[PDB]
DNA sequence: GGTTGGTGTGGTTGG
DNA sequence: GGTTGGGGTTGG
């Protein structure tokens, strides 16, 4: 239901700094 | 983990402590999956050639930990253990094959902003998202040199391999259950998780839905960052129907 | 303060 | 039988 999405980075439309390089290696 | 470096807070919320109580040390990682259901590796609880054989009375889980050691005064939430379920299939004798287990809490832990549960892949989940070159994340309070002891949660990135990379990487038989992940020697970029890393979580964001998926379970590896050599983890997914079949049986 | 209070040296816990 | 008793919370 709720799982998979951060209170503080998802759900505060935020990002971690790191986790654009896994999304680039698609 | 190996060539890591500290998680951002709240970076990890579905991270777990897998904690002993006496003599009071760290065992494992594992990963919140609900609110009263914790997923590990098997070996964390039950590996007889190191005469581990664990109790639900002998350990807690700690969490929405950051720092390694220190008790995180109003984050850091504890809870006990109601039952065990290793994998029926699990082998500890051949190649740690179906490290897995599920853990249900004795009192559902309320989420906050530190703690959160990661989601379960599906069919398609697993389909879209488990391809070679693919890079996930891993996190630990494990080792950070293969001999470590981070003061804080590390984490690491790193791209799943090919099976048959992975047959020629090791002289353990490898079996459907494991996948194995890590950079190439020519690479040039390192790292990979390590001892007392175990049940942590091998999670992928996705491009659809925007969620992280838990598709690993750090498993197994010969040292900690070798060349040619890679760390194993748990197929999530191919376990995935035993995962719910428990959790469908013993909750509700 | 901090990812959190408040005499509590620490404390279920470092600096 | 087996890393284990009589499909299964589970392969063969
Ligand atoms: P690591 O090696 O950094 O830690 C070594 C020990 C350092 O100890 C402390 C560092 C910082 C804060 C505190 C502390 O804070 C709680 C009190 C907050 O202020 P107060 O109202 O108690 O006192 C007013 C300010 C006092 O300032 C100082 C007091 C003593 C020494 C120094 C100093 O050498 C430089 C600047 C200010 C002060 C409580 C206990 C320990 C530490
Ligand atoms: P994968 O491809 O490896 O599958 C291989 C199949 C092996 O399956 C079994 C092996 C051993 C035992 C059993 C089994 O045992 C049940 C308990 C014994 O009770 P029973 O009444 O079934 O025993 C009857 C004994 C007679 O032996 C045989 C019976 C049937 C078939 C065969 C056969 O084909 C060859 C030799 C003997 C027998 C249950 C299920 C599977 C297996
Ligand atoms: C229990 C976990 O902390 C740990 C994680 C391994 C980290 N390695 C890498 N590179 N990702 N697992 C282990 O130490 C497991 C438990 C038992 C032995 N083991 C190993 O990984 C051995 N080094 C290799 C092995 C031995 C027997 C069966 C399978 C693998
Ligand atoms: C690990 O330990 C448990 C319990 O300590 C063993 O479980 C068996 O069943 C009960 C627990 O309800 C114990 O009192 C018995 O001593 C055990 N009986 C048997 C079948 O020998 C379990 O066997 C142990 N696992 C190992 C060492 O493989
Ligand atoms: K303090
Ligand atoms: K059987």
């Amino acid at each position: 239901a709720d799982c998979g999405l951060r209170p503080l980075f998802e759900k505060k439309s935020l990002e971690d700094k790191t986790e654009r390089e896994l999304l680039e290696s698609y | 983990i190996v060539e890591g470096s500290d998680a951002e807070i709240g970076m990890s919320p579905w991270q777990v402590m897998l904690f002993r109580k006496s003599p009071q040390e760290l065992l494992c990682g594992a990963s919140l999956i609900s609110d009263r259901w914790v997923l590990t590796a098997a070996h964390c609880l039950l590996y007889p050639p190191w005469d581990k054989n664990f109790t639900e009375n002998d350990l807690l889980v700690r969490i929405g930990k950051h720092s390694r050691t220190r008790y995180e005064r109003n984050i850091e939430k504890i809870s006990m253990l109601e039952k065990i379920y290793i994998h029926p299939r699990y082998n500890w004798r051949e190649n740690l094959d179906r490290d897995i287990a599920l853990m249900k809490l004795k009192k559902p832990v309320a989420f906050s902003d530190y703690i959160h549960p990661v989601c379960l892949p599906d069919r398609e989940t697993a389909a879209s998202l488990l391809q070679a070159g693919y890079k996930g994340r891993v996190t630990g309070w494990g080792n950070l040199k293969e001999t470590g002891q981070p003061s804080v949660l590390q984490v690491v990135n790193l791209p799943i391999v090919e099976r048959p990379v992975c047959k020629d990487s090791t002289r353990i038989r490898i079996t459907d259950n494991m996948f194995c992940a890590g950079y190439k020697p020519d690479e040039g970029k390192r790292g990979d998780a390590c001892e007392g890393d175990s049940g942590g979580p091998f999670v992928m964001k996705s491009p659809f839905n925007n969620r992280w998926y838990q598709m690993g379970i750090v498993s197994w590896g010969e040292g900690c960052d070798r060349d040619g050599k890679y760390g194993f983890y748990t197929h999530v997914f191919r376990l995935k129907k035993w995962i719910q079949k428990v959790i469908d049986q013993f909750g509700e």
